[PDB]
RNA sequence: GAAACUGCGAAUGGCUCAUUAAAUCAGUUAUCGUUUAUUUGAUAGUUCCCUACAUGGUAUAACUGUGGUAAUUCUAGAGCUAAUACAUGCUUAAAAUCUCAGAUGUAUUUAUUAGAUUGAUGAUUCAUAAUAACUUUUCGAAUCGCAUGGCCUUGUGCUGGCGAUGGUUCAUUCAAAUUUCUGCCCUAUCAACUUUCGAUGGUAGGAUAGUGGCCUACCAUGGUUUCAACGGGUAACGGGGAAUAAGGGUUCGAUUCCGGAGAGGGAGCCUGAGAAACGGCUACCA
RNA sequence: UCUAAGGGUCGACGAUCAACUU
């Protein structure tokens, strides 16, 4: 329709932003950036709806233009910067670091972390490709290209990214029995261990995941993110650890507060 | 194909050079590929002399979309057939089905020999004509 | 019938109202750049050769530099042409312009003095205007005031005194392309960043080759 | 302008299609180059994405490769002798991909002499190293006595502005020689 | 800090439903069939056939003064004036192999080679590298801000920050364009339709960002159809949805969201990454 | 000024010969 759209009408925004319906006609359209339009979370949304620090978008940009907010080590003064999964949002005024991770309901949970582990971040290797001059490189889930990767880093593996030098410190290899986050689909926000991978040449790769409670759910390889081995996640998990209690036991946990 | 060089242009695979300096054995170096998805490259494709830049094994086209099966209803075109794809369509109000069909024009490589009947397997390729988006990959002459 | 005559030498111009046909027929059928002299046009001007460049007709349409017609016609005008200023990038408009060859239709001609024959006109040499702006670029000031390269040209830049509030703080123009240690530091920073990056890439490639030649030793 | 859309070009059932969506700029075609010979004249076309194409009109020199010794000398195109798509292109000497042209062959003879030193068409022992196994063919050298080498265009002059190509060799050359001794 | 040049935007939005019945659209696919401003990340020691301690006006605006027209967001004539506008143009050894001292970055075009069993894919003539050449030259900052620091031949020294803007290529994102499969209401008082004038396919070319009868040349005689083609009607934009509803259904959906199309009717095109744009232009009709 | 197609005789082609119609 003659070009790229610059508006995002409310009720067209991604639902996991928990945006109010009758606030205005429009939502913050995620600018082009590292992750995606749908799988992103704008800094305005995370500053005005997930922490209530700012009250308006004006106040969000006021917070942003004095270099308070910081996404993955850099300033990111963009009001609608598309921060996403495994991103580190550190603010030095009110010094605290968050890691954008998915709760078990499928929203971007507010997950405070410490500087000693916010130093780095994780990245799912989107592709391994030889660049110009025969220099190998890896592309990660957040759109990062890292040259001279370990010759044993393949697709669907995860790499620990320094986030200050932007290099690969370690890498977890996709295989049966490693801890995986689910970053899309019905089970978006669950954590489990890889049990089996169905190949489906041509079609879509499927993976069967068994959470701590021995629940076994299958999902597409596109949205599973290796985060370490069982019991040793290379990152800190949010308050729920992706267990996916049913509504009955959720109501039970709720009524356990009398 | 009955004097394969039957066109006004010289028919040849691109960038497949038969060097008249080196005294190789075949002298007719022939490129082929494995189409993938477990479709075996036929020996007619391996050893023939046809060119067929639209062949899925020796041509420049890839099979990367849907894999369909159909019944050949016409072989009257050159290197192109029409496959019939019968199915049943559900009408919910009557909780019943009706027979429907869709003809699909498919490019058939000279590697295969296909007649009326001959249930074939076809794989999606890039549009190689106004109506053709599929290449025969398994003849299965039933 | 008017004559906008301009003296580019030292800067001047003025308008005449030539209301007789006999003394203005010297312009008829001349298009651009002819030796129409003062003695040929009128008694006042004499020995003045007029470069006849442009003018406007009745109804106000300007002349077109190379149309070579005695009437006015419509042309699709573009960015880098006269008689039209594009209101938008890529805009073109069909505007009626008047031809290049002079005739009676012209309400006003535009002439450029290129030769001085006899007694000066009172708005031709006596009253003159200064050049509104001095040069701005460093090499432009050098080329103006004759000083060579190694002459430290930041001193006699033409200035201007503003008799406004009895303070008259001179507004000297900024000069561009000036050789300055700020620009030299920028150049050094860039030419050092380049070599630093090249060395970093070279050592990264060396260590990756070391890793390859180590993990190839397993056989 | 010219449109490459399929909203015209009635459907496979033969039905005439109703019109919607007035012609779109992303479906435009353009005029053929019809590249001629001589006095190079290349025009830059602005294409989608800010890119540039080069319409070759009246091209005089092309880069042709022997492909047997891998030289790729730059030479002059004499004329078009065969075109599989239109004899009118041969008649008009319109330079076009897959056109069979004739090239000067003088740079190729000079390279053959500076390389093999073996009197093709009429630092000491490099000619010895490039040993007696230098017989090229019985059809690629008989053309050197006339100084015209049969070649096939491989670039697209209307697209890339260049008229590069390769010298005919082997069964390709035999095919085109049969065609030429028929149609000539 | 007006004005102006430059840059970016004005292709989003908002409106409307006229067209449109395999068309749109819906769900589902593909690009190993392409373009992609911007964002994000990575990436460029190789440039020269008497300036680099910085090249030109070949350049001009705003501005100054002279005007025409009744009138326009009309402009002529004359005098300056800059750039991240325009056009040119060097500094970086060392390392480095081939050719008979020179060439060896990247970009374009062609041909050949490897790309195994020395990376990837289900799969490639893929990524990538190499060779030989080729280019109406592409890029390889002649740009800007705030601080000024360290060493020192104490000078116009040598160095060195944090940035901004720009720039080649790749990847990413926002996109775009094509695209697989299946699904549209009434009508046979529409049963044959398409095919010279492209209809279906083949070869080759042209054109396109790219596939493709998209167009052209030559050739073949095909392609759709009672499982309803083709034609006609729609007071038909499609869908999400709405009304009513035991169950099944019937009817509606111009309209808050998604997709499409249009800006009086057509057509053509400039700019631009992106428009066949209409609060842009050009022409015809009313 | 060309292009294409449409033949005879003789031994998938070769040699030779010939007239117009499109
Ligand atoms: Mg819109
Ligand atoms: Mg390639
Ligand atoms: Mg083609
Ligand atoms: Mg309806
Ligand atoms: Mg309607
Ligand atoms: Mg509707
Ligand atoms: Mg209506
Ligand atoms: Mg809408
Ligand atoms: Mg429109
Ligand atoms: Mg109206
Ligand atoms: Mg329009
Ligand atoms: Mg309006
Ligand atoms: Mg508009």
């Amino acid at each position: 329709a003659r070009g790229p759209k610059k508006h995002l009408k409310r009720l067209a925004a991604p639902h996991h932003w928990l945006l109010d319906k009758l606030s205005g006609c429009y939502a913050p359209r995620p600018s082009a950036g590292p992750h995606k339009l749908r799988e992103s979370l704008p800094l305005i949304v995370f500053l005005r709806n997930r922490l209530k620090y700012a009250l308006n978008g004006r106040e969000v940009k006021a917070i942003l233009m004095q270099r308070h907010v910081k996404v993955d080590g850099k300033v990111r003064t963009d009001t609608t910067y598309p921060a996403g999964f495994m991103d580190v949002i550190t603010l030095d005024a009110t010094n605290e670091n968050f890691r954008l991770v998915y709760d078990v309901k499928g929203r971007f949970a507010v997950h405070r972390i410490t500087d000693e582990e916010a130093s780095y971040k994780l990245g799912k290797v989107k592709k391994v490709q030889l660049g110009k001059k025969g220099v190998p490189y890896v592309v990660t889930h957040d759109g990062r290209t890292i040259r001279y990767p370990d010759p044993n880093i393949k697709v669907n593996d995860t790499v620990k990214i320094d986030l200050a030098s932007g290099k690969i410190t370690d890498f977890i290899k996709f295989d049966a029995g490693k801890l995986v986050y689910v970053t899309g689909g019905r089970n978006l926000g669950r954590i489990g261990t890889i049990v089996h991978k169905e190949r489906h040449d041509g079609g879509f790769d499927l993976v069967h995941i068994k959470d701590s409670l021995d629940n076994t759910f299958v999902t597409r390889l596109n949205n599973v993110f290796v985060i370490g081995e069982q019991g040793k996640p290379y990152i800190s998990l949010p308050k729920g650890k992706g267990i996916k209690l049913s509504i009955a036991e959720e109501r039970d946990r709720r009524r356990a507060q009398q | 194909e009955l004097t394969v060089q039957s066109e006004r242009a010289f028919q040849k695979q691109p960038h497949i050079f038969n060097n008249p300096k080196v005294k190789t054995s075949k002298r007719t170096k022939r490129w082929y590929k494995n189409a993938g998805l477990g479709f075996k490259t036929p020996k007619t494709a391996i050893e023939g002399s046809y060119i067929d830049k639209k062949c899925p094994f020796t041509g420049l086209v890839s099979i990367r979309g849907k894999i369909l099966t159909g019944t050949v209803v016409s072989t009257k075109m050159h290197r192109t057939i029409v496959i019939r794809r019968a199915y049943l369509h559900y009408i919910p109000k009557y909780n019943r089905y009706e027979k429907r069909h869709k003809n699909v024009p498919v490019h058939v490589s000279p590697a295969f020999r296909v007649q009326v009947g001959d249930i074939v397997t076809v794989g999606q390729c890039r549009p190689i004509s106004k109506t053709v988006r599929f290449n025969v990959v398994k003849v299965s002459a039933a | 019938m008017k004559l906008n005559i301009s003296y580019p030498v030292n800067g001047s111009q003025k308008t005449f109202e030539i209301d007789d046909e006999h003394r203005i027929r010297v312009f008829f059928d001349k298009r651009i750049g002819q030796e129409v002299d003062g003695e040929a046009v009128g008694d006042e001007f004499k020995g003045y050769v007029f470069k006849i460049s442009g003018g406007n007709d009745k109804q106000g349409f300007p002349m077109k530099q190379g149309v070579l017609l005695p009437t006015r016609i419509k042309l699709l005008l573009t960015k880098n042409v006269s008689c039209y200023r594009p209101r938008r990038d890529g805009e073109r408009k069909r505007k009626s312009v008047r031809g290049a060859i002079v005739g009676p239709d012209l309400a006003v001609l535009a002439l450029v003095i290129v030769k001085k024959g006899e007694q000066e006109l009172e708005g031709l040499t006596d009253t003159t205007v200064p050049k509104r702006l001095g040069p701005k670029r460093a090499n432009n000031i050098r080329k103006f005031f004759g000083l060579s390269k190694e002459d430290d040209v930041r001193d006699f830049v033409i200035r201007r005194e503003v008799t406004k509030g009895e303070k008259t703080y001179t507004k000297a123009p900024k000069i561009q392309r000036l050789v300055t240690p700020q620009r030299l530091q920028r150049k050094r920073h860039q030419r050092a960043l380049k070599v630093r990056n090249a060395q970093a890439q070279r050592e990264a490639a060396a260590e990756y080759a070391q890793l390859l030649a180590k993990r190839l030793s397993e056989r | 302008g010219i449109s490459r859309d399929s909203r015209h070009k009635r459907s496979a059932t033969g039905a005439k299609r109703a019109q919607f969506r007035k012609k779109r700029k992303f479906e435009l075609g353009r005029q053929p180059a019809n590249t001629k010979i001589g006095a190079k004249r290349i025009h830059s076309v602005r294409t989608r994405g800010g890119n540039k194409k080069y319409r070759a009109l009246r091209i005089e020199t092309g880069n042709f490769s022997w492909a047997s010794e891998g030289i790729s000398k730059k030479t002059r195109i004499a004329g078009v002798v065969y075109h599989p798509s239109n004899n009118e292109l041969v008649r008009t000497n319109t330079l076009t991909k897959a056109a069979i042209v004739q090239i000067d062959a003088t740079p190729f003879r000079q390279w053959f002499e500076a390389h093999y030193g073996q009197t093709l068409g009429k630092a000491e022992r490099k000619w010895a190293a490039r040993a007696a196994s230098a017989k090229i063919e019985s059809s690629v050298e008989s053309q050197f006595s006339a100084g015209r080498l049969y070649a096939c265009i491989s670039s697209r002059p209307g697209q890339s502005g260049r008229c590069d190509g390769y010298i005919l060799e082997g069964e390709e050359l035999a095919f085109y020689l049969r065609r030429l001794t028929a149609k000539k």
